This record gives C-alpha cells, structure tokens and sequence, in this order.
C-alpha cells in the first residue's frame, strides 16, 4: 500500500532514528511507480510535518520524476495560494 | 565598480565591472573565474530576470548590489 | 502588512517598498520584518543574505538591530540551514 510511509513514519522519525525516516525517504526515492503515489508522498515533505527535504531530488533523472520538487517547493505552494 | 553575485551555494563572487556593461560580459567574467559558459548561467537580480541584450544601468545595477546566480539544471 | 500578503513570493517585497522609504527605525524594521512573513515557506532565492541581512548591519541602536532577526528565523524555520 506504501503511501502511508512519510507522513506515519514521522511517527517513526524523531524517536527511533532521524536517519531511519530518511532511509525511508530512501525507501521513497526506491519505489519509483510511477507518479501518482509518488506526487502524493512528497506533496506532505515541504508545508505539511517538515521541510529541509529540498537537497535529496537534485539526482541524475532531472526530466519530471526528479524536477516534482520544485513544483513540491511553490508549485503546490502556489495552488495552495489558488486556493 | 564592484558587484556581489551571490549563488545558492552560500558563496559569494566579486566582480569589478561597469555601469554600461552588458550582463554577457559579466557572464564572461564569470566563465573567466570559473569555466562555466554563459549559457549554463543564469542571474537574478531582486527577484528579476536578467537578460543579455540589456546592460546594469537599464536594470539599475549599482556599485556592490547583490546579484543571484542560480545555474542551469537539464538531466537526461 | 505581512499577514496580508501571506504564503507569496510574487509580490510581496513590492508592496513592502512603497511604506518601507520612511527613515524610521519603528516603520523600517517592522516592515523589513513582515518580509520574512511572506516568504514563510517559500524557502526559495528571497533574502538569505540580500535584505533582512543588509537590515541586520545597520545596527547601533533600537530594531534594526532588533527587528531583522525575528523575520529570517521565522522565514527559515523550516530550514536546517547551517550558514
């Protein structure tokens, strides 16, 4: 089911291990299919439990994939501003 | 006059230029300094994009005024 | 005036400038403040050393050494940037 892994394992983020969660953030960038539950995990990443995620989608696949977190920055900021 | 390029990378550059120079000599001089071509370049001033038919008096760019230098990102 | 323009980055040191030119230390430094309101969660090129910085170096006095570190802290709260 696998979408329900960044916001309810901030549950598991502060008290564990910082780095367990960003293995998971790992975990995210792992399950590349294809977009639609991938837009929907990082949607939360930038205004919603955290940010400081904004270093880790600069990788080698800069087309759409890997170009979602600007558009996860302000993008969505900005529909957020269209609301 | 001097001017600050400040990138993202928390660095800052400082250039000796003119108030007539256009801002592809300025991308030259950063090539100068760095090796990356101008078109790899990209410069932001106040929020404003800069454009190359243009010079720093046309956007007002003064002595020791703080520029942004994001760069080129393409994958792929 | 930062709680009116609130979650932008488009026009938001616009509206700043026409009632931020007044010579005060009270006017200034409360409206270099709400400069940090607006782009609170933007995290995108506003100032991370450009306005709020240069606001920050004048100081020998009253909010200008007062008022332009509340704005940056609260812009970058989301932040874990280190410089």
């Amino acid at each position: 089911l696998r979408c329900a892994l960044g916001v309810f394992r901030k549950f598991s983020r502060f008290p564990e291990a910082l780095r367990l969660a960003l293995m998971l953030n790992d975990m995210e960038l792992v399950e590349d299919i294809f977009t639609s539950c991938k837009d929907v995990v990082v949607q939360k990443q930038m205004a919603f439990m955290l940010g400081r995620h904004g270093v880790f989608l600069e990788l080698s696949e800069d087309v759409e994939e890997y170009e979602d977190l600007t558009e996860i920055m302000s993008n969505v900021q900005l529909n957020s501003n269209f609301l | 006059m001097q001017i600050f390029v400040k990138t993202l990378t928390g660095k800052t550059i400082t250039l000796e230029v003119e108030p007539s120079d256009t801002i592809e000599n300025v991308k030259a001089k950063i090539q100068d300094k760095e090796g990356i071509p101008p078109d790899q370049q990209r410069l932001i001033f106040a929020g404003k994009q800069l454009e190359d038919g243009r010079t720093l008096s046309d956007y007002n760019i003064q002595r020791e005024s703080t520029l942004h230098l994001v760069l080129r990102l393409r994958g792929g | 005036l930062g709680m009116i323009l609130l979650w932008d980055v488009d026009g938001g040191l616009t509206q700043i400038d026409k009632y931020l030119y007044s010579s005060e230390d009270y006017i200034k430094s409360g409206a270099l403040l709400a400069c940090g309101i607006v782009n609170s969660g933007v995290r995108n090129e506003c100032d991370p050393a450009l306005a709020l910085l240069s606001d920050y170096v004048l100081h020998n006095s009253n909010t200008m050494r007062l008022g332009s570190i509340f704005g940056l802290g609260l812009a970058y709260a989301g932040s874990n940037r280190e410089d």
